[PDB]
């Protein structure tokens, strides 16, 4: 009931600590349909070259820390050749399987929220200011909330109670989330299907969703056990399409 | 010819009668962690007795929920003047400049709909030392422009010959105008908010903006008249109908800033209170 | 001549109505007041394996 | 023509009217409807979501999330009351920017039930008992777990099931309360209770927190809408 | 009894699957002169998926083309003057002084329709020293006059007794006038264009003005009043409907220089660029 | 009389409403009708038919039939690029003023396939094959053969049938483009190259010229209608 | 009464409306908006000899 | 048309009327003026033992 194995190209993920998968809304990823369709080309479809998991990089989870955020896409334009198909392409659309994973000792307290939330718009901290495209993201490496106001130019406004959009952090809820509870299970698991208001996009211009991890019990322990405590994050895409190909775009 | 149509109504859950209980199954224990909310009762947890419910949510449903008319703007425009410009007003259209429309549609991220618009118009006799007159009533001309069209440079240019764009003429003293406008977007619905940039090389125009595009609205005095000054003010309305939305999202806490962006001041989460036990008592002599 | 006829709101505890359509577009139609689906699962129930809520959630 | 009379009512602008009215576009052709996932069909949907509570709401951590935690901790505090409130789901502090009072606000009237889930973030060699409670109205609130092991209440064990689920029900003399609730549509109070204590090993920490989420029941409507008091501004362009 | 009627809507082709191909057909060779369009699409020249196409071409139809109100002649005249003839106005029917409407209905060699027609009318008090009266409101008379019949000299003319021409009688403040109008003209269709002359020799008038002789329009003040000077300005439109065309044309280039002729100014092609292999650079850091 | 009530709109002249009216010649007696050729049923049919494009648009043409014509030539020209421009049917100068940019120019989106034809007016015994590319947007447009060749592209060979059709399709993330066309809707380019040479025997001229013609394809449409920014006027008897 | 009853546009991915005329002249009437026909090959195919499209045009 | 016609009010010693409602609600609809019942021994007659009154009331 608590292990579980997931495949993907050939890749392979197990995990004997596990609580539930979470299927955004009810929907799983699916390719796009004829009666649905406005570019007219004929797609590409990779399918074992693009739909696996890539490993990012990992983050310290210390006794004080705000909490993370990532983009998608961007965070996997120089995954292999999922990237190397956004690089050469105007249009693409795939879903997505997100799995974190963070262990420790039956003596270790903590809880981790993990959410995704699309369209996440973010805010300057100069109120008639605007974001640069750093301060929102640096691909493979995660951005960083703050436990205070956040000043400079074209930096977003980053403290965690407000989760850099204005809104109630503790509402989050409403989205695709699952909690990491340190005394209960030791990673999750979301699926994500592809979620927008037009049938494929470009892959650079637009960022489709944000993952957030955010402590709200801080990480506590005692006497002599492990201090180092890291958390890891891998993203497989899935029923990746792409068109209209042409010469490689330069950033 | 008659055709009948059968409208079923939905009320609550009864609640069924339930007694002691000494078992193995646990409904009040779940694990949040899941992602999963737990669809427990009162008959799970206690005794109860069989209630016959009655009540309907009818009133909370999207489309009784946005059919309501809103302002969404104000503007002012006079019938003489030295400026030129100031004898004709005109604006961008959006729903982003009076925050109570704005904060209830973006409880939702993407939004699609038919419109109905409603103006209301008023004038008044400019403060002066010396007042009366005999003016006939005062006609108002409407003109909406989609992106692409000329633009009126005074109140006498020909651009309001309107030989193709929809205008409205209205005299003071009759009933408010109103027309009813479809879905009018290149995608397949009104998106409230986006995470992106105009241009593929992540820069330029952030957010909103780039995305809503939908022309203008000039307003103007016809008669071309008045000896001694006058002023009208000319506010819109919005109702939306036949309403389709998804994806919900937590409502706004910090107060707006701009029409523009989503920038906000922190605000605190909620307001304090003296202790984490305090109640305070209300059955004193 | 096209009319509907359709019942009214009441309570619990001469009941229906007419309409006529007058225009071309139907974006000229009144608003659709009288429909109440739902479907919570959809927000509250989003997993794959499916609890019983009389069993215990894990193990 | 047809001989006709006007009735009191024409030539107004009622804001919540339904009626037919001219398209200003003839024979416009929309762009087709996609499925995309997520539809909303009713707010009640978004009020059976939990949502976090601020229940420790007190001076100093209005800004950090030290607010929605409550603490317990270990030794002999049997005679500590662990947290209470009351139950208002539309005006209390505790209560009002919650995703279910969000929604309540926009409304005058509410009825039906309320679930509060109480998950313990302690270490899995953290163990303990203990009392939760709900009193209708009538009487002051309880100052002891005595006195509150008088009301409806139920005794939550910490186990490999972290979570507990408290149900309030309907309980009230009139179908409706208030959503800007007086002394004569109250509702009652919840507290909490040791009920044995917290005990922990050696090498382990002595105190830890406890989260609470609120939602709606399955037998829960609103209705007379209404202008919310949480959003404002003093002229356009905002 | 009721008469259901069924309308067909006509959607835009799909486009079909299509795979590689090695083979003698060559659809994308072809031979303009012979005056034939190639009628090849993405699935003869590349390698295609099935697409199903919901689109329509409803608002490019003629009739949805046509069928809006244009203003086609504005004229003013006054309450009092000491000329006689500034107290009426008057024009011959045409719909060629707007360049609007024009250029539209140019589009078509031969035209055949319907119309409706409307008016707005304004009215304004002349600039003076000596201001403010108590005027009863204005009441206005529009006549028609087809050729041969008799014309106004003055405001008092018995002529305008009009007792076998339509007239309208319209007073402020009301809504704006109108009425539809049969297709007139002793041909089977209206004539855009016509290269010939009025008289058999191949002389006299050139052109348009030969065919058209469609009667003219007269309007005045009927209140006969005003010890202060007043202006009013009429502004007519027109809509046609039941609508059929022949024989399409390019479109007009230059612009438009008199009502009677085509006279006009050589124009270019177009607007230049920097050269023939120009294209902006637009993604750049 | 029967009882109404008035609601808003009332009174006002909508210029694109449709009611009835009444006529002021009852009973007139139109001119029967006659079937004369070249009936036009919808205006997509202009589209369809092709018209020749001003490619050639520099300086000290726009008035010459030179702005037709594109040049080529013998010898050892591999390097240098023939032509290229934007795809924007209704905004960029090159199509604006063709038939299918003056249809687009009263309506602001289109959406659909495009073709383009080129015609050899060589002599007879001229040969050559030419490489007619076309890019989807998101990169800068290609600087050499090699570049272009990734793109969508078609190798055109001169002979007995002296004319090729390139296809642009449809390719775009939204079903929809504008008219007044910008970096969000934007829809790549066009580029010509040599793919051999041309060679000619003694005695033949050593230039030529190459002619494109422009037209719409069988899944091509337009709607929200506006007023063209072409004419126009600055008083009244024009 | 001599109704018409006919259906409204709509989109793709309770819908008809009724008219009655009034007036004994049918230039009277309202527009014709919703006959939507074509026949392109009068203006882009006016040859004698039909062309195939996928053989050569000429030999 | 969800017509209904009803007999109007005249006296004792060509007389119906139509009705249509046009609104939503029942709310909006007309007085119900044409209803008459009574049940008067609610209120002059409650008494436990029925009384015959050609009787004693006592004994
Ligand atoms: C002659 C008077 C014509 C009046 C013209 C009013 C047209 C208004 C523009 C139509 C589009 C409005 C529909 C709503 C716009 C936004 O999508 C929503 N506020 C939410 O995004
Ligand atoms: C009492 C008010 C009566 C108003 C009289 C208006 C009649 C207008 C003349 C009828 C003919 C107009 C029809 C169109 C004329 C030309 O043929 C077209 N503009 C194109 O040639």
């Amino acid at each position: 009931d608590r292990v579980r194995s997931i495949t993907l190209g050939n890749s392979t993920i197990t995990t004997q600590e596990s609580a539930n998968v979470v299927v955004a809304y009810g929907r799983w990823p699916e390719y796009l349909k004829d009666n649905e369709a406005t570019a007219e080309d004929q797609p590409t479809q990779p399918d074992v070259a693009t739909c696996r998991f890539y490993t990012l990089e990992s983050v310290t989870w210390e006794r004080d820390s705000p909490g993370w955020w990532w983009k998608f896409p961007d965070a996997l334009k120089d995954m292999g050749l999922f990237g190397q198909n956004m690089y050469y392409h105007y249009l693409g659309r795939a879903g997505y399987t997100i799995h974190v994973q963070c262990n420790a000792s039956k003596f270790h307290q903590g809880c981790l929220m993990v959410v995704c939330v699309p369209e996440a718009e973010m805010g300057c901290s100069q109120v008639d200011g605007t974001v640069n495209e750093h301060s929102l993201s640096e691909g493979e490496t995660a951005k960083k909330f703050a436990s205070t106001s956040t000043n400079g130019t074209n930096t977003v406004q980053s403290i965690v109670t407000n989760a850099g959009m204005g809104v109630g952090v503790g509402n989050l809820t409403i989205f695709p989330h699952q909690w990491i509870n340190l005394r209960t299970n030791n990673c999750a698991t979301i699926v994500m299907p592809y979620i927008n208001n037009v049938p494929m996009d470009n892959m650079f211009r637009h960022h489709n969703f944000t993952l957030m991890i955010i402590p709200f019990v801080p990480l506590d322990y005692s006497s002599d056990s492990s201090t180092y405590v890291p958390i890891t994050v891998t993203v497989a895409p899935m029923c990746a399409e792409y068109n209209g190909l042409r010469l490689a775009t330069s950033l | 010819v008659v055709e009948a149509v059968e409208n079923a109504v939905a009320r609550v859950a009864d609640t069924i009668s339930s007694g002691p209980s000494n078992s193995q199954a646990v409904p009040a224990l779940t694990a949040v962690e899941t992602g999963h909310t737990s669809q427990v009762t009162p008959s799970d947890t206690i005794q109860t007795r069989h209630v016959r419910n009655y009540h309907s949510r009818s009133e909370s449903s999207i489309e009784n929920f946005l059919c309501r008319s809103a302002c969404v703007y104000m503007g002012e425009y006079h019938t003489t003047n030295t400026d030129t410009s100031k004898l004709f007003a005109s604006w961008t259209i959006n729903a982003r400049r009076m925050v109570q429309m704005r904060r209830k549609l973006e409880l939702f991220t993407y939004v699609r709909f038919d419109m109905e618009v409603t103006f209301v118009i008023t004038s008044k006799q400019d403060q002066g030392t010396q007042l009366g007159q005999d003016m006939p009533p005062l006609t108002h001309q409407i003109m909406y422009i989609p992106p692409g069209g000329p633009i009126p440079k005074s109140v006498t240019d020909y651009t309001w010959q309107t030989s193709t764009n929809p205008s409205i003429f209205w005299t003071e003293g009759n009933a408010p105008p109103r027309m009813s406008i479809p879905f009018i977007s290149i995608g397949n619905a009104y998106s409230n908010f986006y995470d992106g940039w105009s241009h593929f090389s992540q820069n330029g125009v952030y957010g909103y903006n780039t995305l809503n595009h939908m022309g203008q609205i000039y307003v103007r005095h016809v008669n071309g008249s008045s000896p001694l000054p006058m002023t009208s003010t000319v506010r819109m309305y919005f109702k939306p109908k036949h309403v389709k939305v998804w994806v919900p999202r937590p409502p706004r806490l910090c107060q707006y800033k701009n029409a523009s962006t989503v920038n906000f001041t922190p605000t605190n989460i909620t307001e304090k209170r003296q202790s984490i036990n305090y109640i305070p008592e209300t059955v004193k002599p | 001549m096209g009319a509907q006829v359709s019942t009214q709101k009441t309570g619990a505890h001469i009941i229906h109505y007419t309409n006529i359509n007058y225009y071309k577009d139907a974006a000229s139609n009144s608003a659709n007041r009288q429909d109440f689906s739902q479907d919570p699962g959809k927000f509250t129930e989003p997993v794959k394996d499916i609890m019983v809520k009389s069993l215990p959630a894990l193990n | 023509g047809l001989p006709v009379m006007n009735t009191p009512g024409s030539n107004q602008f009622l804001t919540s009217d339904d009626f037919q009215s001219p398209s200003a576009m003839p024979q416009f052709d929309v762009t087709p409807e996609l499925n995309i996932p997520g539809e909303v069909q009713n707010l009640m949907e978004i009020a059976e979501v939990d949502s976090v509570v601020p229940v420790n709401n007190v001076e100093g951590k209005l800004d950090t999330m030290e607010i929605y935690r409550i603490p317990v901790q270990s030794g002999n505090h049997q005679s500590s009351q662990v947290f209470g409130f009351q139950v208002q789901p539309g005006l209390d502090n505790v209560f009002k920017h919650t995703l279910l009072g969000e929604i309540l606000n926009y409304y005058a009237h509410w009825s039906g039930s309320i679930k509060l889930t109480f998950v313990f973030c302690g270490s899995a060699m953290a163990t303990g008992k203990f009392l939760l409670a709900y009193a209708p109205p009538g009487a002051n609130a309880p100052k002891s777990r005595k006195d509150a092991m008088l009301g409806t209440h139920i005794i939550w064990d910490v186990g490999l099931q972290s979570s507990c689920v408290l149900c309030i029900p309907w309980i009230s003399q009139t179908h409706y309360r208030l959503v800007q609730q007086d002394e004569y549509t109250s509702a009652g109070n919840v507290t909490c209770w040791y009920q044995t204590g917290i005990v922990v090993p050696a090498g382990t920490p002595t105190s830890c927190s406890i989260m609470c989420f609120v939602s709606a029941c399955n037998d829960f409507s609103v209705r007379l809408l209404k202008d919310t008091p949480f959003i404002e501004q003093s002229a356009l362009l905002q």
